[PDB]
Parts: structure tokens; C-alpha cells; sequence
């Protein structure tokens, strides 16, 4: 990781701050509020007349 | 690469071609950080006894 950060196959003696080359797949989450209003298709399709 | 796109991978993917620009910014700050310890040493450590 240090070698990639410094763009070289040889690194000198010392302390180096490296870049983050680590990868993780992570999750994917979607959230919505409760649907309670519905829609009056009953008066349309279940009509008595 | 944390300050710019951050956690956005799709963004980071088009920061790669800049490359050396991030290197210049890191390099300049690193040089300053080292100098700050040199300054302290030069003022206080006059005598090694
Ligand atoms: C009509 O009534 C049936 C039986 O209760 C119900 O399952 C159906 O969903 C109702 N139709 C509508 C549009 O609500």
C-alpha cells in the first residue's frame, strides 16, 4: 500500500502516511413511512350498483 | 481522497486522473509538519548535556 501511494517499488527508511486502497462491498437500504391512506378503489370495483 | 469525493466511489473514480495534484498537496503539508519539530529542536536543544 505504501509502495502504491509513493508510486515506486522501492521505499526509503522512515514513516509514511498512506492512501486508503481498501475496499468493501457495503449494503444497500431504503426506508419509507407507513402507507395507511390507501385508495378508494372499493367504491369503484366493489360497488353494489 | 477523503476531503474531496469522500465515500462516493463513483466520484473517486474520476479523481484518479488528477493523481499528482493530491500528491503535491500532501507533500507540501508534510514538509511543514517536519519543519515544526526542527524549529523546536533548534531553539531548546542548545546543550546535549
Ligand atoms: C372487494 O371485496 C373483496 C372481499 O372482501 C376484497 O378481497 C377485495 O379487495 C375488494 N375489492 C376492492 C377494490 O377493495
Amino acid at each position: 500500500e505504501t509502495k502504491c501511494t509513493l508510486k515506486s517499488f522501492t521505499v526509503e527508511k522512515g514513516i509514511y502516511q498512506t492512501s486508503n486502497f481498501r475496499v468493501q462491498p457495503t449494503e444497500s437500504i431504503v426506508r419509507f413511512p407507513n402507507i395507511t391512506n390507501l385508495c378508494p378503489f372499493d367504491e369503484v370495483f366493489n360497488a353494489t350498483r | 481522497t477523503m476531503y474531496i469525493c469522500g465515500d462516493s466511489t463513483e466520484c473517486s473514480n474520476l479523481l484518479l486522473q488528477y493523481g499528482s495534484f493530491c500528491t503535491q498537496l500532501k507533500r507540501a503539508l508534510t514538509g511543514i509538519a517536519v519543519e515544526q519539530d526542527k524549529n523546536t529542536q533548534e531553539v531548546f536543544a542548545q546543550v546535549k548535556q
